[PDB]
């Protein structure tokens, strides 16, 4: 995303089972490296590098 | 190359029905028996002969002299030339080297 | 004997947490003393940390056999 | 329904399905695609099928 | 931290260097075309003259 | 004229991006439909939906691509050794020589738990340990240090220092990292390949 | 010329006999390093060599387990083998009382005999190749891994280890060039040793179908 007028969707799971699966398997903290080759994706961005 | 009957203006054919062949029409009785040579053709057509000697065919073509590469110069590529298309067009040459793991071959 | 790995795979963790959270949401006794939390999933996480969750995993092999493992004898790691 | 003129509801496309398969979460996409879209109850006769 | 037009205005010695480079390149191209159009151009052994 | 040529060259990129929306999406659709069912079982095999064997062990090694630290390998021995050297300095213990290092490495790796590890990994660890034990010898030889530890300018023992605690920590860390870098059973090992080639 | 034909004859002899040795039949080591000049020594020049006989070989037998089992190798000369010729080989075969035979055709062989070569008899089977294929032994090729055929005991132990039914293994086509090279029949399992990019090795098995 680039904040030039973009939009994003949001879903609210309606179950404890769905909640647990989302939190443990889809959590952002558990997905810091892309599975293609194991290189990080969530790191600093422009103007934090400067 | 083609001929036309002056009597009626049509393409003629060759046929034999007497002691000598003759250039004949078919809608008019014009006949011109041939008795001399002609020295031109339609330039026939047979396809690309590529692998009729492929690999290491008859070794009668062993030759002595050869060029050399501008870089490396180990002892194995004697020279070659070939031809492009037909009777009256130029003949191309390529110079090609091969040991392994590259793609060198010059023109 | 048992052949499968002793580590609790992330899928087992997810489903154990979810099933225990659903059990706690319905009126069910809680094993560990609770400080005052009110979200069932956090209570399930604390039960797992203290290794008191009363669930048994049954690892089914493709040929048909299976192995039973208790939640408290798997190696729960980060 | 589909639009915003009528009240909407966003779509779980054919690619989000594959993303959720990739995560390996089996109950979450069941909850997303049956429980909260068109969960319906029928009755079936086993004698005739 | 800012960017301005002063940060992109060309320097002095750069102008001389660019002028000299342009002249050299154009002259070399003209000599190559001269070699071709009279047939003097040597054919590089990977393709025909064009 | 330059403005016109520049715009002419530029519009190609816009057209290309507009066209790209179809081919890659369709290819990923086909690929993910084809590869969806494959899964990693508890026998370390991967099997289709009907129980037919596709592989006898995932990717030969059985390791997870996302847990790889090196270039497709789970470790970079130099980096781990340097970290262990730095975080666990051993100001009191004595520096090891080639023979003592080899002896203590062999003694540590002889335990049963390391035999449970993969064979090729043990070969790699032996190779790396032999390499460092050979490297230390050159340094000890050039400066004429005595293995008895009685050299007078004691700073010479700082050149290639390594102590038994550091060896133990290095070996345990290597084994632990290797054990936790495996492909877990139940993994959707088919869809990951489809996504990773399509994207 | 008259050397290149003999060069081909020498190469195909080398390759066919390597195949015979790998199949396990009886062969002598001294003949394995046969040189092209050695071939010229044991056989004359092209004008003095008669193709349909000058390379025939049947000495090979299954000495490993049954020295009484002998094998036939025949070398037709005509570009396309006819029905009468194969009848001649089959009647000589019946005279010698063997069970299986092998043919090497120069260019091909007629469709009628193509059909005939599958239903001569359940007790008899014949093996067909081309000179072009045999000019190089694919088992020495870079891309091809090592195939090993394995006995019934080993396959039983295998499918006892991993707990399979035999029909769940990956399949190798009966017509595969390597399958033809080893001549294995349906119902057999071949171990393959894939060389890893490192010193390691991977082991897999395929079932002929
Ligand atoms: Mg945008
Ligand atoms: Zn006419
Ligand atoms: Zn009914």
């Amino acid at each position: 995303a680039d904040f030039d007028g973009d939009e994003m969707n949001l879903h609210l799971p309606q179950t404890e089972e769905a909640k647990a699966e989302a939190l443990v398997l889809m959590g952002t903290k558990a997905n810091l490296v892309t599975p293609r080759n194991g290189e990080p994706l969530i790191a600093a961005i422009q103007d934090f590098l400067t | 190359m083609l001929l036309f009957c002056p009597g009626c203006g049509n393409g003629l054919i060759v046929e034999e029905g007497q002691r000598c062949h003759r250039f004949s029409c078919n809608t008019c009785p014009y006949v011109h028996n041939i008795t001399r040579k002609v020295t031109n053709r339609k330039y026939p057509k047979l396809k690309e002969v590529d692998d009729v000697l492929g690999g290491a065919a008859a070794w009668e073509n062993v030759d002595s002299t050869a060029e050399s590469c501008p870089k490396c110069e180990h002892p194995r590529a004697y020279f070659m030339q070939l031809q492009t298309r037909s009777a009256d067009e130029p003949m191309t040459t390529f110079y090609k080297c091969c040991n392994a793991q590259c793609g060198h071959r010059w023109r | 004997k048992r052949i499968t790995t002793p580590y609790m795979t992330k899928y087992e963790r997810a489903r154990v947490l979810g099933t225990r959270a659903l059990q706690i949401a319905m009126c069910a006794p809680v094993m560990v003393e609770l400080e005052g939390e009110t979200d069932p999933l956090l209570i399930a996480m604390k039960e797992l940390k203290a290794r008191k969750i009363p669930i048994i995993i049954r690892r089914y092999l493709p040929d048909g056999s299976y192995e039973d493992w208790g939640v408290d004898e798997l190696i729960i790691t980060d | 329904t589909e639009g915003r003129s009528r009240d909407g509801g966003l779509r779980l496309g054919e690619m989000e399905r594959d993303c959720l398969i990739g995560y390996g979460a089996s109950m979450l996409l069941l909850e997303r695609l049956m429980i909260s879209s068109d969960a319906f109850e029928v009755d079936v006769c086993g004698q005739c099928g | 931290f800012s960017i301005g037009i002063g940060d992109v205005t060309p320097g002095q010695g750069l102008l001389k260097a660019k002028y000299e480079l342009l002249n050299a390149g154009y002259k070399k191209c003209d000599e190559y075309i001269e070699a071709l159009n009279t047939g003097k151009l040597q054919q590089q052994p990977g393709c025909t003259a064009e | 004229t330059e403005f016109f040529f520049h715009t002419m060259a530029g519009r190609e990129g816009l057209v290309d991006t507009a066209v790209k929306t179809a081919e890659t999406g369709y290819m990923q659709r086909r690929l993910v439909k084809s590869l969806e069912d494959l899964c990693s079982q508890y026998d370390l095999t991967v099997r289709s939906s009907t129980g037919d064997i596709i592989q006898f062990i995932y990717g030969g090694d059985g390791l997870d691509p996302a847990a790889m630290e090196g270039k497709d390998e789970p470790l970079e021995f130099k980096r781990v050794l340097d970290n262990i050297k730095a975080v666990f300095p051993c100001p009191s213990e004595p520096a090891l020589s080639k023979n003592e290092l080899i002896l203590t490495t062999e003694s540590i790796m002889k335990k049963s738990e390391f035999l449970c590890c993969q064979d090729s990994f043990l070969q790699e660890i032996k190779k790396f340990i032999k390499g460092v034990s050979e490297k230390i010898k050159k340094t000890r030889d050039k400066y004429g240090i005595n293995d008895n530890g009685t050299t007078e300018p004691r700073v010479l023992y700082q050149l290639d220092r390594i102590t038994p605690t550091q060896v133990e920590k290095f070996l345990e860390t290597c084994r632990d990292k290797y054990m936790r870098a495996q492909m877990e059973p139940g993994s959707a090992v088919g869809a990951l390949c489809a996504q990773s080639i399509g994207e | 010329d008259d050397e290149e034909e003999t060069y081909r004859l020498w190469k195909i002899r080398k390759t066919i006999m390597q195949l015979c040795h790998d199949r396990g039949y009886l062969v002598t080591q001294d003949e394995l390093d046969q040189t092209l000049e050695e071939f010229k020594a044991q056989s004359g020049d092209k004008p003095s060599e008669g193709r349909p006989r000058r390379t025939d070989l049947t000495v090979l037998v299954a000495h490993n387990d049954d020295p009484t089992d002998q094998m036939f190798v025949f070398f037709p000369e005509e570009p396309k083998v006819g029905i009468k010729t194969i009848k001649v080989y089959c009647q000589r075969m019946q005279e010698e009382n063997i069970t299986r035979a092998l043919i090497v055709v120069q260019q091909g062989m007629t469709p009628s005999a193509k059909q005939s070569l599958v239903d001569m008899a359940p007790k008899y089977i014949l093996e067909q190749f081309l000179q072009q294929e045999l000019l190089i032994n694919i088992t020495e090729h870079e891309l091809v891994p090592e195939h090993v055929v394995m006995t019934k005991e080993e396959v039983t132990e295998l499918l006892a280890r991993y707990k399979l039914r035999e029909n769940q293994l990956p399949r190798i086509q009966a017509g595969d060039p390597v399958a033809r090279y080893f001549g294995i029949k349906r119902g057999q399992v071949v171990k393959i040793i894939r060389p890893s990019e490192t010193a390691g090795r991977y082991i897999t098995y395929r079932l002929v179908q």
